[PDB]
RNA sequence: UAGGUAGUAGGUUUAUUAAGAGUUAAACCUAGCCAACGAUCCAUAAUCGAUAAUGAAAGUUAGAACGAUCACGUUGACUCUGAAAUAUAGUCAAUAUCUAUAAGAUACAGCAGUGAGGAAUAUUGGACAAUGAUCGAAAGAUUGAUCCAGUUACUUAUUAGGAUGAUAUAUAUAUAUAUAUAAAUUGAUUAAAAAUAAAAUCCAUAAAUAAUUAAAAUAAUGAUAUUAAUUACCAUAUAUUUAUAUGGAUAUAUAUAUAUUUUAAUAGUCCUGACUAAUAUUUGUGCCAGCAGUCGCGGUAACACAAAGAGGGCG
């Protein structure tokens, strides 16, 4: 239920609701969904085979085909350009808590968002909702455990060997700096592996206060000093219908996604015609 | 303890754990869930849980009852037999005298 | 075109054998018509239409037929007005959805 | 009149089978097919794909 | 042909592969992303990539390999552009990628490198959130009027009210982890900032020495309790899955 | 979902109708009296009968008038006040008597409340229909007033003004 | 099935009936009444909804399930009872089994269950704790209604793990880490991949373990029931989800300066000529062998047979 021909597959040129770089490659290694040699069906299929992979990846086809709502909300609230109406095709997903959690960027992927909700990290209106299927409603604040948000917006703790390798190479570079300064002390290996504090104290650098890179805090199972997760800006989209507070790791479902002249609250990396072909396909119940 | 030609019983439409009872008036011959003469309301078996902090405080979980107080009149008067629970409900709600007590262990 | 998205009014032009019956739809209703009518509508601009082809769905004839409908049985609002000697009006903007 | 599918059958006069639906297109007569996987009919050997339609249990391995 | 649809080879031209070592056993889609990436560093990350680390000035850094064709390995310190040379030594290009120098002004706020209709909403300023929290608890002039007075949508300002109050509670409790004490600063600088000019139930009885745990609700016969029938669509695929006040998925 | 349910706001739900405690038209409707008594239109309408046709004897020739129940009169006919005072010297007996008169008092209220329901039905709705009479004339109120452009339609008034068909005058036929 | 109808059609007057009527019974008139807008006759079928399905809608289908109506409890008839029954009664007969010979008894279309029929449909379960029902003044008795569990993917639903990741070595703030040593699978000779795919790392929880203990119901009584949940040494209440502080729990070296149970991961199935998404090829066969909804496909390089790789569906 999470593999197929690969979710993060450079070969599977499909974008996912994630922050992974193999997913990022496919964000940039892709032009417009090819739709100029295909017929209606193949045109509809390409759209679906593409929109779903990002707009509702976890959800099953049976479920989505029941979740998808023919009538859409696009009346542009107090706001001339044309309203991307069919860009609200997957608004029901944006309404869902798990999808909105990725929109709030408190989880690396909508799948990780579902997991965070399952763990009980996601709490809506102070209520520990453990159901990713839950659909957020206007005025529903959804908060995720700060450590889980740190995990989502930070790198993972490297293995102690990896931390030593980073330091020993940096120590060699530090020795090179000292040697270069002369032209203008290496630490141990197995002994360091013997004890994390022993290595941490032995490996001291101007920045390293007796600690190892990535494992500065052994108690934290997140990279330390919390190296910020990369490949975040490429997918750093903040919805106006979804309040986000990274500082407090809190988010609020302000309102259901509403389309406006040349604007759609739905975070869609797919063009309106791409959404249109997929929407058309779902309109006939995926026929 | 409350049986007669015309009676007020609790129709069963709730699922497991919480079989929400339905305060309904039905004839003795008529079955409990058989379309009753009139449906006064529905009495939940489980008291609707209040805020856990409120539960710790004076506030107590309260069951949601749709009992139509004014409606039972047409039946209490004509002469129905409300289930002991309903009988008590009427007594407690002030629908009828608390003396409608059946002097049971309660 | 009406409001630059759909036809002006429901039509029924009969081209040769194909009997097209396209109906204008509310802003939003996507392009819902025969594959061919879709690609014509995709290139014409119509992005909110709906209809059906009865006796003989002659693919190509549907295409000749469709563009014929757009130019023959789709009199714009102005014409209706100037001709009848009156002035018809648009009420959807008078509401500002 | 039925048709036996798959490459290999155990049609023994007097066997009992389970008859199914389907045309034989070529055989101008067999308007009913049979199930290679019930009664006395068997399951083609080494049948590697579409096994269900042709009767066979996941050829397991050692 | 008319559909085919095969591998997602980079739309932009990318150095391919040739006469591979018999053991190399490699793939093109891998080399492609590999070039979208830069010689991996000891640290294990990528010292250089058009957008490797994170922006720091309100101006977002969304993937624009569209304008810059495909080359995307800028210098970390000199923010200076480079490209891969014949042998394989990173080095500058002989032609400015163009457009990427004068990037269409607003375009910067276009997350996806395709949809021209999805734009990141600039973050709210500290002063706005601060001033806003006070306005409510001081006089709370019509949020409707105050939102008009402050552009932010009516349910926008009201949402801040709860957020700031919670933020204040967190500040008093200092719960804000040293992480947030900084992480937030980076988020504040990955996007821009706005505000730049422009009689209910039956229970009236003695609730002492009695109590209405068995609380009730008045209604009128005819339109009242459950209905006989209502084919419980429980064998169907559209069941009413409500959520328990306690926190549990519960059938209507 | 039943297309029927849909019509009635989808979620509908069939429910045995709750009959009003009042079972028949009341005597408190002295107009209903003549409303269900005053002469019937024995004409085109089958309502009534044919004067010439002798009705089958033993059959009420005209529709039998529905009995008008007297709410207060019956209230006690159904449940009057006990004859003795506290004839009972036994508690439970007194409680049962009280529980008793208590059940009669609710019936007394039900009859009166149901009569009030019937009263406003022919009173409040009647005076609320008065506002309908006046509110409707407002439909043509803003419309009938001469609209800036009314000369356009009023251009062939002569055609209607001229006698389209005057047939023939007496003598005019005579000469013919 | 074209003529049907003789109590038939109507009229009148009696019988009985709570009661009108050929409704019966009776008596007597008259000549009707129905029918090609389908009579009479035959066949099939329990009926229906604010129930279920399908569609754009009219509709169309169903009748399991919810619920309403009917009708029957092996067949037939009749009779009493009784407000109301041709009563799952009785009566006599009919059919088929027993106590082992009665002017006998039974009839599972009550619940379990068995044999049969069939493509195909469950436990010889637990409890009266709840909601009803009958008896009783009450005490409380009965309750295969009912409520619960059991079997069965029949249906729905929800879960079924993320993050990060294409080698490994040896040397030598930042920053263009930097050489070298090699190896380095499955295809592949380049727009031919498999493949972030596996792998270590990494991070949790499900479960496992204490603790626990709500609520269906109370006057008490809970069958379910390993309760559901909560839940991590505790209370103690703090304060804001949260926190510190206190003692006890538990703490070692030699009472406190902290620890404060443990913890994983795993999908099939169908298709890939077109219809109809499925280009990385290849192989075997030889109009055979097989496939095939439809077009058709198989005789010398088969995209359609049977496979491999690769891939696309549903899950």
């Amino acid at each position: 239920p999470r593999k197929a021909n690969l979710l993060k597959s450079l070969a599977r040129g499909r974008v996912r609701t994630s922050f992974n770089k193999y997913n990022l490659f496919n964000l940039y290694k892709k032009g417009g969904v090819d739709l100029k040699s295909k017929s209606l069906y193949q045109q509809k299929w390409t759209a679906k085979q593409e929109t779903r992979a990002y707009h509702g990846e976890h959800l099953t086809e049976k479920r989505w085909q029941t979740v998808f709502k023919p009538k859409l909300d696009s009346v542009a609230q107090l706001d001339i350009k044309e309203t991307p109406f069919l860009l609200q095709t997957f608004a029901v997903l944006e309404k869902r808590l798990d999808f909105a959690l990725f929109r709030a960027m408190f989880a690396s992927s909508v799948r990780q968002a579902r997991q965070f909700i399952l763990h009980g990290n996601v709490r809506v209106n102070g209520v520990k909702i453990k159901h990713p299927s839950y659909t957020l409603k206007p005025g529903d604040m959804f908060s995720v455990k700060p450590d889980k948000v740190l995990e989502a917006l930070g790198a993972k703790k490297p293995s102690f060997q990896e931390a030593l390798k980073i330091d020993k190479t940096q120590i060699v570079l530090w020795n090179k700096y000292v040697k270069e300064a002369k032209t203008e002390d290496p630490i141990k290996l197995s002994e360091l592996e013997g004890d994390e504090p022993k290595a941490r104290k032995l490996i001291n650098l101007p920045w390293q206060k007796n600690y190892v890179y990535g494992r500065q805090d052994p108690k934290k199972p997140f990279f330390t000093p919390w190296k910020p997760r990369p490949f975040l800006s490429p997918f750093a989209i903040l919805p106006h219908h979804l309040e986000i507070s990274f500082k407090t790791c809190h988010a609020v479902y302000l309102r259901d996604p509403v389309a406006r002249p040349g604007q759609s609250e739905v975070i869609s990396p797919f063009d309106v015609p791409v959404h249109e072909r997929a929407y058309m396909y779902y309109l006939r119940n995926g026929k | 303890m409350t049986c007669g030609l015309v009676r007020i019983r609790l129709a069963r439409f709730g699922r497991k754990n919480s079989p929400v009872y339905n305060i309904v008036v039905a004839n003795s011959r008529k079955a409990r869930d058989a379309k009753p003469i009139e449906v006064l309301g529905t009495y939940v078996p489980v008291p609707s849980p209040v805020t856990k902090r409120e539960l710790k405080r004076g506030v107590v979980p309260i069951k949601d009852v749709k009992l139509d107080f004014d409606r039972t009149k047409y039946w209490i008067g004509v002469g129905a037999q409300p289930s002991e629970t309903v009988t008590k409900l009427l007594r407690k709600a002030g629908i009828l005298n608390d003396a409608w007590a059946t002097s049971k262990n309660s | 075109r009406y409001e630059n998205r759909t036809i002006y009014g429901d039509i029924d032009f009969r081209y040769h054998g194909v009997k097209l019956h396209l109906r204008s739809a509310k802003p939003g209703f996507g392009l819902r018509v025969n594959h061919v009518i879709f690609e014509i509508c995709e290139c014409a601009g119509i992005k909110d239409l709906s209809g059906k082809v009865y006796k003989s769905r002659n693919d190509m004839n549907i295409a000749k037929g469709t563009i014929e409908a757009f130019t023959k049985a789709q009199k714009t609002l102005d014409e209706v007005a100037l001709g009848r000697g009156k002035k018809l009006v648009d009420v959807r903007k008078v509401y500002y959805s | 009149s039925a048709y036996i599918p798959g490459e290999g059958h155990d049609a023994q006069e007097h066997s009992i089978v389970y008859v199914r639906g389907g045309r034989c297109q070529d055989l101008p007569g067999v308007k009913y097919h049979v199930i290679r996987g019930a009664g006395d009919l068997s399951g083609v050997v080494n049948r590697i794909s579409s096994r269900s339609k042709y009767g066979a249990k996941k050829p397991s391995k050692s | 042909h008319f559909s085919r649809r095969r591998i997602a080879y980079p739309f932009y031209p990318f150095k391919k592969l040739g006469r591979q070592h018999p053991k190399k056993h490699d793939t093109n889609l891998k080399t492609a992303m590999r070039q979208f990436l830069g010689p991996k560093n000891y640290k294990g990350e990528y010292v250089m990539n058009k957008y490797f680390t994170v922006p720091t000035n309100h101006v977002p850094n969304y993937i624009k390999p569209d304008l810059e064709r495909g080359q995307s390995l800028e210098h970390p310190v000199t923010k200076k552009p480079l490209q891969l040379r014949y042998d394989g030594t990173l080095g500058p290009p002989p032609v400015e990628n163009k457009r990427l120098q004068n990037i269409f002004k607003d375009r910067l706020l276009q997350p996806f490198p395709s949809n021209p209709h999805c734009k990141t909403n600039y973050v709210l300023s500290p002063q706005l959130k601060q001033s806003i929290f006070e306005e409510i608890t001081v006089e709370g002039l019509s949020a409707q009027q105050v939102s008009q007075k402050y552009g932010l949508k009516i349910p926008r300002v009201e949402a801040i009210v709860k957020l700031v109050s919670v933020e204040n509670s967190w500040n008093r409790r200092n719960r804000v982890s040293s992480d947030l004490k900084t992480m937030d600063e980076t988020l504040y600088r990955m996007f821009p900032v706005f505000d730049s000019d422009a009689t209910k139930v039956i229970y009236g009885e003695l609730v002492e020495g009695e109590r209405s745990q068995y609380k009730f609700t008045n209604a009128k016969v005819g339109k009242v309790g459950y209905r006989y029938g209502s084919g419980n669509r429980d064998n169907k695929k559209d069941r009413r899955i409500g959520f328990n006040k306690l926190g549990q998925m519960v059938y209507i | 979902m039943g297309k029927g349910a849909a019509k009635y706001g989808f979620k509908s739900g069939v429910f045995p109708t709750t009959r009003s405690i009042l079972k028949s038209p009341t005597t408190k409707q002295t107009d209903i009296i003549n409303k269900v008594k005053s002469p019937k239109p024995k004409g085109v309408l089958g309502i009534g009968y044919a004067k010439g046709v002798k009705h089958p004897k033993g059959s009420h020739r005209l529709s039998p008038k529905v009995n008008f129940i007297d709410v207060d009169n019956l209230i006690a006919k159904t449940v009057a006040e006990p004859q003795s005072i506290k004839s009972s010297n036994g508690s439970a007996q007194k409680v049962r008597l009280q529980k008793a008169e208590l059940r009669r008092k609710f019936l007394i209220e039900a009859f009166r409340k149901e009569e009030a329901r019937l009263l406003h039905k022919h009173e409040y709705l009647q005076k609320r229909t008065k506002e309908l009479e006046k509110a409707k004339e407002l439909e043509l109120e803003k419309l009938n007033k001469e609209k800036s452009s009314d000369l356009t339609i009023m251009t062939l008034d002569k055609m209607m003004s001229q006698p389209l068909l005057r047939n023939r005058s007496p003598e005019e036929s005579e000469l013919l």
